[PDB]
């Protein structure tokens, strides 16, 4: 299936994933498609931050759903 | 603005009618220098940001809440559990203490809980959201116009009030930099260099912090209170006392920053007073 | 040019 | 408030009066000419806007569109067809409010108001609800019900009273709540649109003067949905508007079941309704 | 119905 | 070019349009891909609603942009 990850800039990355893809796998796919390291990714869906151990299905993320990416910052 | 058929006491009581409708602890008005009734009567008080055209507000889709205890809020003793504190990326201590005051070692950015957090509104990390606690007296200064003084004791770290007004774009702010008298109410949201782009103008709408006068040796400072940690364009401009303040002492903050390694005459009378706030 | 400024987060503001 | 020491009747009343004096807007007063109850519950905080909770998705500003009536001179009411905020209205487009700021008799249940993206000022006549409470309201003690609210000034038909505020919570949280079934409740379902009936406003712990309004089978005020984000319909202001002229000190009451249907003849729950109306249904639900 | 306050719906109006 | 449309229920649709396309054509494409009548559609971009007769280029809507679809109220 397909999902869409939106950045604060307005960029919309298209990902081909499966319900059983781990959030770690999704972060790795984001890194491959945009160069964003997983450690500075913050995936958010339904007002909650996505955790590594779980999959997309655990968060009830279906096809053509929308994830939002916050790039982590440390010193403002 | 008519105010010509309004007398001295009528204008003063109209301004106090505006004051008595302000949310929270009472705000009062005294004049011990001249016979001026009140500040401008066209001003309207507001309790939050008034966004304008061309100002992209925080998208809640990029906001995430913690899942700390709903009863006692987040526990300041275990900041690692708090999800909405994982963005500071440092030892990671909560900005506030048990007594609700900002910590003396806390930096300039405050990350608070939002709607997505499961903690209650009594959470220790929602100080700015709960609003003002200090009654403030608006009084006529001798060389700076109106100013604000505190009425009760305020220890160092105590929250005071937010700088509110019209949030306007850089283009609109550049259009309204008419300062027509050394009168300026433009506060740039330049806390983060990567976002900036916005300015809060208090000329027509704002808070009592609008009367805060500049000092080269201030007792209060400004902090960026963030509820949508993802966005850095619009955020609360909370005033926190960094110095202990006695009652009747005027509340003052610096109109700029340290900026080290990088009217027009200042009448604050400080030992380090450069004769211009340039702000 | 003459506007109130947070001074940036570059100093800790302590 | 760690009142480890007993607060007397006088001190409780004074603390509640201090809270009322700190409410944003015109003054709110407290009167009890019935019994010795000092005041409503002190475990309460008045709020000047909605407090959203976990699980409730707030209105997304990307689905919000402003109007460009600044070129007309600030949202003229004689030219409502030029206002974008009235796009989702009927074909006979007209603003909700009249020239004097009161909602019109033929105005629908939904009031589309201007928002941050519009080019008008706060003095726009379509921003009545955003300007807030305008009458001085008095919390008094009713004879048979609990606490009610009345107006110290005349409220003509169409006058805006205040909003129903509180915590916006999911249906799941409202189900974990609703222990208030055992006999007062402050739950107001945001159910103006059956397509977007998801959330509920709980005015138990946080809310507004409107949480002291009582039910009547012959109400004098009613509910309108004041919407600023016209693309969103899960969260909106529950504005109160007087449906008939209200004499001073007359109790402000609205129907808890809202506007009744017209077709189904058949289609208690909490208490015997003691509103005293001649048409009193006798069964209040809420 | 439910023991909560309701708007009454879309189609019916103030009366 | 490729553009995106975000709906209330979380779904995100991809569309193949051109700058010369009219907003009526975009609503027709949305109908053809999702089954939503054009009259019951409000397209929003940068805080402004898109009028039917106008074209995408008139709103400076470039490639990979995201419009927001609001379904009109009919009831009342
Ligand atoms: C944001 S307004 C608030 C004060 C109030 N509205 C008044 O009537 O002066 C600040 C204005 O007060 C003056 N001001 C503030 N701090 C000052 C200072 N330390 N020395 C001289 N003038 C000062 C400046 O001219 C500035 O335009
Ligand atoms: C929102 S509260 C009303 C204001 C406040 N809680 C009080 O002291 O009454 C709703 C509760 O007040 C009571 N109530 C409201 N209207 C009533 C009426 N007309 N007759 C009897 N009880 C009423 C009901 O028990 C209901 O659960
Ligand atoms: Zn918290
Ligand atoms: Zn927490
Ligand atoms: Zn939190
Ligand atoms: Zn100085
Ligand atoms: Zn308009
Ligand atoms: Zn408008
Ligand atoms: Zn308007
Ligand atoms: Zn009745």
């Amino acid at each position: 299936m397909q999902i869409f990850v939106k950045t604060l800039t307005g960029k919309t990355i298209t990902l081909e994933v499966e319900p059983s893809d781990t959030i770690e796998n999704v972060k790795a796919k984001i890194q491959d498609k945009e160069g964003i390291p997983p450690d500075q990714q913050r995936l958010i869906f339904a007002g909650k931050q996505l955790e590594d151990g779980r999959t997309l299905s655990d968060y009830n993320i279906q096809k053509e759903s929308t994830l939002h990416l916050v790039l982590r910052l440390r010193g403002c | 603005d008519s105010y010509t058929h309004l007398s001295f006491y009528e204008k003063r009581e109209l301004f106090r009618k505006k004051l008595r409708e302000i949310e929270g602890p009472e705000v009062t008005l005294v004049n011990e220098v001249d016979d001026e009734p009140c500040p401008s009567l066209d001003f309207q008080f507001i309790s939050q940001y008034r966004l304008t055209q061309g100002v992209i507000p925080p998208d809640p889709n990029f906001q995430s809440g913690c899942n700390c205890s709903s009863l006692g809020g987040c526990d300041l003793n275990n900041p690692s559990r708090c999800e909405c504190l994982d963005d500071l990326d440092e030892p990671t201590h909560f900005a506030y203490d048990a007594q609700g005051r900002v910590r003396a070692d806390t930096g300039a950015v405050i990350y608070e809980c939002n709607s997505f957090c499961s903690c209650s509104m009594e959470c220790p990390n929602r100080v700015v959201q709960r609003g003002r606690t200090l009654p403030l007296e608006i009084f006529k200064t001798k060389e700076k116009g109106w100013g604000v003084r505190s009425l009760r004791f305020a220890p160092a770290g105590t929250f005071i009030t937010c700088y509110l007004g019209e949030v306007i774009t850089s283009a609109e702010a550049a259009k309204r930099d008419k300062n027509d008298d050394g009168i300026t109410y433009l506060f740039d949201l330049d806390m983060f260099d990567d976002a900036s782009e916005y300015t809060v103008d208090a000329q027509n709408y704002g808070d009592v912090s609008r009367f805060f006068n500049h000092s080269c040796s201030p007792n209060i400072a400004i902090y960026s209170a963030v509820r949508n940690h993802g966005f850095r364009t619009i955020y609360d401009l909370a005033f926190f006392a960094i110095k202990d303040i006695q009652p009747l002492e005027e509340l003052t903050f610096d109109y700029a920053g340290a900026k080290d390694f990088s009217r027009r005459q200042c009448k604050c009378g400080s030992a380090n007073c450069r004769g211009w706030l340039f702000g | 040019t003459a506007r109130l400024s947070t001074g940036g987060c570059a100093p800790r503001k302590q």
